[PDB]
């Protein structure tokens, strides 16, 4: 194990950059995390789709 | 796993009465077996 030593006087080679990893799929349970349903209206007396 | 359930007020009496869903928890766990909780008398 060994450690790092940033200090803020670096150049852009060793400045700490924070990562994170999403790593997402489908189970055959219900899904317990949807997206977005687009944004609109509602209107009414009108044939609609 | 589905629970069904109601609350109705007063060897099991004479009636009908249809039950309502109240919870559905996309578990994926099986069951083949289960058990009660009863709270004992110790006052
Ligand atoms: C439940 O048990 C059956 C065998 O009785 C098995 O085939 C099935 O894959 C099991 N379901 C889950 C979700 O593990």
């Amino acid at each position: 194990l060994r450690s790092y030593s940033f200090r803020p006087t670096y150049g852009v080679g060793h400045q700490p950059y924070r990562v994170v990893v999403l790593s997402f799929e489908l189970l055959h349970a219900p899904a317990t995390v949807c997206g977005p349903k687009k944004s609109t209206n509602l209107v009414k007396n009108k044939c609609v789709n | 796993f589905k629970i069904y359930s109601k609350h109705t007020p007063i060897d099991l009496p004479q009636g009908f009465s249809a039950l309502e869903p109240l919870v559905d928890l996309p578990i994926g766990i099986n069951i083949t077996r289960f058990q009660t909780l009863l709270a004992l008398h110790r006052s």
